[PDB]
């Protein structure tokens, strides 16, 4: 049992079992599979070396609202904020009653202090803020928005 | 780094191929184990105790996914 | 005979002072943010000519706590100095099988923290290496080295044991 | 608007740490039960 | 065939179908889209009109 | 304007081709100085 | 024993005539340009219902020439004839070891000149295939086998000659 084992092992990575002929069949069809595999999780490896660029896990509101470990708040004073207040979409309802009380204040007075928390959080805040504004902070340094 | 790396393995795994020779068997000579450390790295026997059996697999398993990794990255 | 008191001498004292050295400074040296040198404590300039605190360390925790401190070539020294007082230990009070073995042990699997250990810093690391770096890295070799010596003395001891038994 | 090959020594080297610590266990019992068992046998004789 | 296979996914666009000639799209008849189409100045929807 | 995987049996299958005819030679030449200079 | 024969036998008219039939008919059954079937010489379709001579023909003329005509499967039937022709022949007039070798040799390489031909012609066909080309590839494997029972004879008269001398 201990020297077939370690000819299992063996076998697996890259001496002589046969006798039988009905082990025969055993150790080739053990060869044939163990080579299979190789091939398979080798080349697996060699796309992971070209392929594997990352993405970006989470792209949509539904997924902030599914989830607590990214933070994520509006403008004070502001028309996305009546948007909340106000929606009865149950996402955005739900999203607006997590974000009322959350704490700390999820809430900024300022797009400088939203932008502000997006770039000193670690990516654990989202600014929810106008597509305009959205799209011009793009263009600006770090580029990391 | 990693060239150095496998040198170190290789030494490492001879020597202790030494150490369970501890009346005599086939890698009771460094030079034969050491020998069977470079086969092991490019592509017969160790088992005898099954002492060293579990380290020669350790071995082959060892280099065999580096082998691997080094010829993925190749290909790349 | 005693070659293997000599080469185990000078593989005590050389590879255990090499692993000294290597714990002093010439461990990594490139450009700073400007270049400088640093050996996993502090680095030091070419202003130029001081010297700073430099090794500011369950990713960041566990691994840059396991680079910070040192502590697997730490380990390495210690187990070194078990090595070569073991050894003197073992020159007289014969105890023909059981200290020269244990020391051989303890200082080979000690050369394996040393070695395991510069991969805890080359890992942590992620432009060139210092010099006694590669001291340390040659320390290993030489004490493994070292350790073949030891282990093919104590089983020529074995063989006089065995031998002279019949 | 102001936005417009290597190798990975550490993930397997881990492995080749790890296979290492099996090593030198390895080793460990392999030499306690050699000593232990064959010895105690031995002086377990006479 | 793995990879070849694996790192490909396209993301399109409107540009994108703008931009190939493989995949047809198209309007509802006398409608708003199709308004839009006739008198739209933007390159990529002028050339897809 | 008007105009807008699989694998290759042949070319080494030909090496099949050329590896056994040196098998039927080589047992040829083989049979032929075992019968010839052997008997 | 005389299951060598029997197997010899039934292998020599097997593999034979369903060599013979596979250069019938039923080698490529396909959608034409409409489906039809084809046997290396004519294509016959379901207008349909007809035939018409299908095989049309230093890539082209070496290629294409090679796949012309059957080259290749016809040697395999020549052999063949000569495999059970020589057989027969070796049914009395003894000579112990010389013919059945012979006939074996070119019975065995007379399956060869037949996979080899079935090579040309899949390559050079470059949708289903016709069932009597199954009928000639398993008829070449079949020759196989039928050499194995050769061979396998005649190293037993070997033995019967070499056991017999002493």
């Amino acid at each position: 049992i201990f020297n077939s084992l370690w000819f299992s092992l063996g076998a697996f990575m890259r001496d002589i079992s046969p006798r039988s002929l009905s082990g025969r069949i055993v150790g080739g069809v053990w060869w044939f599979f163990t080579l299979i595999i190789i091939s398979s999780y080798t080349a697996n490896l060699a796309a992971f070396l070209t392929v594997e660029r990352m993405v970006s896990p989470i792209e949509s509101a539904e997924d902030l609202s599914k989830q607590t470990e990214i933070a994520y708040g509006t403008l004070d004073s502001g028309s996305t904020k009546e948007f909340f207040r106000r929606s009865k979409i149950a996402v955005f309802d739900k999203m607006w009653t997590y974000m009322r009380s959350a704490e700390p204040s999820v809430f900024v007075r300022t797009t400088a202090e939203g932008v502000a928390r997006v770039r000193k959080s670690k990516g654990k805040y989202a600014y929810l803020l106008e597509s305009t504004m959205n799209e011009y902070i793009e263009q600006r340094k770090p580029c990391d928005t | 780094e990693i060239w150095m790396c496998i040198v170190f393995a290789y030494i490492g795994v001879s020597v202790v191929l030494f150490l369970v020779s501890r009346e005599s068997t086939n890698e009771f000579g460094i030079f034969n184990s050491l020998w069977f450390s470079l086969g092991a790295f490019m592509r017969d026997i160790s088992p005898r105790s099954l002492s060293g059996r579990i380290v020669g697999g350790v071995w082959w398993f060892f280099t065999l996914i580096i082998i691997s990794s080094y010829t993925a990255n190749l290909a790349a | 005979r005693g070659v293997q008191m000599l080469l185990t001498t000078v593989g005590a004292f050389a590879a255990f002072s090499l692993m000294t050295i290597a714990v002093g400074t010439d461990y990594w040296l490139y450009s700073r943010g400007v270049m400088t040198h640093s050996g996993l404590w502090r680095t030091c300039c070419l202003f130029k000519g001081l010297c700073k605190q430099i090794d500011h360390f369950t990713a960041e925790y566990f691994l840059r706590a396991v680079r910070a401190s040192s502590i697997f070539p730490i380990l390495s020294v210690i187990l070194l100095f078990m090595g070569g007082l073991c050894i003197a230990a073992s020159e007289f009070y014969k105890t023909r099988h059981n200290i020269i073995l244990s020391a051989g042990i303890f200082f080979v699997s000690a050369g394996l923290s040393n070695i395991i250990g510069i991969i805890v810093y080359i890992s942590a690391n992620a432009y060139s290496y210092g010099w006694s770096f590669y001291f340390g890295a040659l320390s290993f070799i030489i004490a493994e080295m070292v350790g073949v010596l030891a282990v093919h003395m104590f089983i020529d001891r074995h063989k006089q044991l065995r031998a002279t038994a019949r | 608007g102001e936005c417009g090959s290597a190798l990975s020594l550490s993930n397997v080297a881990g492995v080749f740490y790890i296979l290492v610590g099996g090593l030198g266990l390895a080793m460990l019992v392999a030499l306690i039960e050699f000593c232990y068992k064959s010895r105690a046998e031995a002086k377990r004789m006479k």
